[PDB]
């Protein structure tokens, strides 16, 4: 849980 | 360097023994430091081995001209 | 078709990563080997160079199938798909796979679950020679293998009744030794990640000297000889035998440094070092000799033939 | 049966939703990365090129948290290829020419 914000900043990052 | 001390056990009136047994060990100095320092890279300075070939080479040169001086000091 | 089917089913549900029967026991492993030849002895570099044919085969209970179809024979397309054992050479200084055309891989599986995997490789294997008896020296030089990260409870190792099926040696690269024989050890090395079952394959190798006859021993008799010369010549040419000593010590000197070239950089005198050193003391006595006779000629003409053959025999012998 | 379906669904449970871009305890204080070494030869050290050719099982542990399983009473050892889908230190050798 407390990587997985850094997880979702990189995919929003990567999306598109 | 030891065989180079041979030439003093040799008659003086022996130039062409002398002078070829002293000129052919000088030169295998030369060849044997050239040889040695080729395997070595380019190194820009005296090693031990170096300053130990240097040290035997004036060694041999100095019994070569000592042949040299016996011959002046008969002849001239 | 009726095979691709099998295949399919054989892959679905199945982990890669996870080897048989993990958890539960040790897998077995049998491996055979075609040694189809032991490339160059590079004494210099203290490694050489083996061809071979690797074969490992164990029992997959995943990998079973009942069908009129007995075995599955395929080739390297599904080495990578199933679980293959991560079998290293512990001396292997560099090892490759053939590629050409395609990778040289083989792969059967039968209906109980065996597994053969059968591969080609080129390993350039570290055998550690020890050359105190040059160019004398017998070698055994081994070649290990085992798992590289499965200790002995989870991979275990075994030769099948075929010990190596070693080919035929007139083919081989095999020039300085002949191939002598071929002896396995299989032994649990402890190291810091557990207990592996290594599995080694000692080859014998016996040095042949002809080459080197020719090469440094014939030469180095050959300079003896010109300096034995020295004494028939007579002592009244000072310059004739001081030419005939100082050319015969020098080239001898060079000989030396040749032949010390063909060896390695180890520090310990060998066979050839000691025949060079005595060929040394030859040359030079017959040059000191002649130095003290300007400053006997016959007692020379009689111990320098004597003195090299009764060594020779000595040296020769051993 | 019972173990290697075990152990597929745990690995396959760690294997699934790990991000290999995050180091352990990212956003958090340093993972200590211990480190072993098992020289097996050091094959030349030359002169002329300035340089020594060695031979080693370079090995290291870390802890990660994502990676802990406590269903089976054993140490899974797995595949090489697993690596490539594992966070590993990004190591390297300044002194290294040709590795
Ligand atoms: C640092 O960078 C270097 C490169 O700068 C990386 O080295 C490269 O790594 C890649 C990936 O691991 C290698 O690609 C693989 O090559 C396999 C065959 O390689 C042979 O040919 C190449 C030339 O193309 C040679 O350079 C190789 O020789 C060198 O490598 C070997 C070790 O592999 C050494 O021992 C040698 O001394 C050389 O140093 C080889 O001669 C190739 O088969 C493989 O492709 C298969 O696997 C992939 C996996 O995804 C599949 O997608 C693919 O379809 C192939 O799978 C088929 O074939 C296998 C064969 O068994 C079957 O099992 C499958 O089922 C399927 O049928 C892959 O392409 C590359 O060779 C290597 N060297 C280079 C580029 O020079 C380092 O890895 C990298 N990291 C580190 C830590 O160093
Ligand atoms: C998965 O992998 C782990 C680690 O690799 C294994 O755990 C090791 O298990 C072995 C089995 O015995 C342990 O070996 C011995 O453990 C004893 C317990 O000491 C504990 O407590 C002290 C307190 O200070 C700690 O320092 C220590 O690290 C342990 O946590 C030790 O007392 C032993 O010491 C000496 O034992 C023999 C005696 O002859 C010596 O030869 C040894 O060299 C050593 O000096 C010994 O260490 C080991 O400690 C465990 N390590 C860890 C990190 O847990 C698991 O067993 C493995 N799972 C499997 C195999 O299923
Ligand atoms: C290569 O390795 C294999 C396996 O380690 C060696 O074969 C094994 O040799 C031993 C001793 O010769 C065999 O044990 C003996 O078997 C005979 C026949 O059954 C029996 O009468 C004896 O009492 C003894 O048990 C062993 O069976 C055999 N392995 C197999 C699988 O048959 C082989 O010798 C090695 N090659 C070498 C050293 O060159
Ligand atoms: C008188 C005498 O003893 C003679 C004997 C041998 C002679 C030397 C030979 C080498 C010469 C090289 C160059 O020609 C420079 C002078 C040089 C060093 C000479 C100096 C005089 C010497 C010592
Ligand atoms: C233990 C073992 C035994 C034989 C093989 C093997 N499989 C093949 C397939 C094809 C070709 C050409 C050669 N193979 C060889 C090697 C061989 O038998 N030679 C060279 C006579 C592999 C492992
Ligand atoms: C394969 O099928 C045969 C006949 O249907 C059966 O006897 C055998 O047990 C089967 N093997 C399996 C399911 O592994
Ligand atoms: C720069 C170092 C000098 C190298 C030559 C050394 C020669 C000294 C020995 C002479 C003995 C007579
Ligand atoms: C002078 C003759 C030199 C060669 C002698 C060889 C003797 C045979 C040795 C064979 C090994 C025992
Ligand atoms: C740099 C020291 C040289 C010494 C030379 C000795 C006499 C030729
Ligand atoms: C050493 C060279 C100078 C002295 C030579 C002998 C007297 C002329
Ligand atoms: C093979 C080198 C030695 C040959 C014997 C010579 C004896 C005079
Ligand atoms: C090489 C052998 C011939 C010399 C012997 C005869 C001289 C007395
Ligand atoms: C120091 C080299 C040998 C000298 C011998 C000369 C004759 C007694
Ligand atoms: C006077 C000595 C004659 C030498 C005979 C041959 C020795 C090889």
């Amino acid at each position: 849980d407390n990587t997985t914000v850094f997880t979702r900043i990189l995919d929003r990052l990567l999306d598109g | 360097t030891i065989l180079s001390w041979v030439s003093f056990w040799i008659n003086y009136d022996a130039s062409a023994a002398r002078v070829a047994l002293g000129i052919t060990t000088v030169l295998t100095m030369t060849t044997i430091n050239t040889h040695l320092r080729e395997t070595l890279p380019k190194i820009p300075y005296v090693k031990a081995i170096d300053m130990y070939l240097m040290g035997c080479f004036v060694f041999v040169f100095m019994a070569l001209l000592e042949y040299a001086l016996v011959n002046y000091i008969f002849f001239g | 078709g009726d095979v691709t089917v099998i295949l399919n089913n054989l892959l679905e549900g199945y982990d890669n990563k996870l080897r048989p029967d993990i958890g539960v026991k040790p897998t077995l492993i049998h491996t055979d080997m075609y040694v189809n030849s032991i490339g160059p002895v590079n004494a210099i570099n203290m490694e050489y160079t083996i061809d071979i044919f690797f074969a490992q085969t164990w029992y997959d209970r995943r990998l079973k199938f009942n069908s009129t179809i007995k075995v599955l024979r395929l080739n390297s397309n599904m080495v990578g798909k199933i679980w293959i054992p991560d079998t290293f050479f512990r001396n292997s200084k560099k090892a490759d796979a053939h590629w050409i055309t395609t990778p040289n891989r083989m792969l059967r599986i039968w209906n109980d679950g065996r597994v053969l995997y059968t591969l080609r490789l080129t390993i350039d294997a570290e055998c550690q020679l020890q050359l105190h008896n040059f160019p004398m020296d017998e070698h055994s030089c081994p070649l290990e293998f085992s798992s590289y990260g499965y200790p002995r409870e989870e991979i275990v190792y075994q030769w099948k009744r075929s010990s190596v099926e070693v080919g035929d040696t007139r083919s081989w690269r095999l020039y300085q030794f002949s191939f002598v024989g071929l002896r396995n050890t299989t032994e649990v090395v402890k190291t810091t990640s557990g207990d592996y079952v290594v599995m080694s394959v000692y080859f014998d190798l016996s040095r042949r000297m002809g080459y080197f006859t020719i090469q440094t021993y014939i030469p180095c008799t050959l300079i003896v000889v010109l300096s034995w010369v020295s004494f028939w010549i007579n002592k009244d040419a000072v310059p004739a035998r001081t030419s005939l000593g100082i050319t015969t010590v020098l080239t001898m000197t060079t000989l030396s440094t040749i032949a010390r070239k063909s060896l390695p950089k180890v520090s310990y005198v060998t066979a050839m070092d000691l025949f060079v050193s005595v060929c040394f003391i030859f040359v030079f006595s017959a040059l000191v000799e002649y130095g003290t006779l300007h400053y006997m000629d016959s007692y020379a003409r009689i111990f320098f033939p004597t003195a090299f053959c009764l060594f020779n025999l000595v040296y020769w012998v051993s | 049966p019972s173990n290697m379906s075990l152990v597929k669904e745990t690995v396959d449970r760690l294997l699934k939703g790990y991000d290999i871009r995050l180091r352990p305890d990212f956003g958090g204080p340093p993972v200590a990365v211990g480190m072993n070494i098992d020289i097996a030869s050091i094959d030349m050290v030359s002169e002329v090129n300035m340089d020594y050719t060695l031979t080693m099982y370079f090995q290291q542990a870390w802890r990660d948290k994502r990676l802990s399983y406590n269903v089976i009473p054993l140490n899974l050892t797995l595949d090489n290829r697993v690596a490539d889908q594992l966070w590993v230190p990004d190591t390297y050798f300044l002194n290294d020419k040709k590795s």
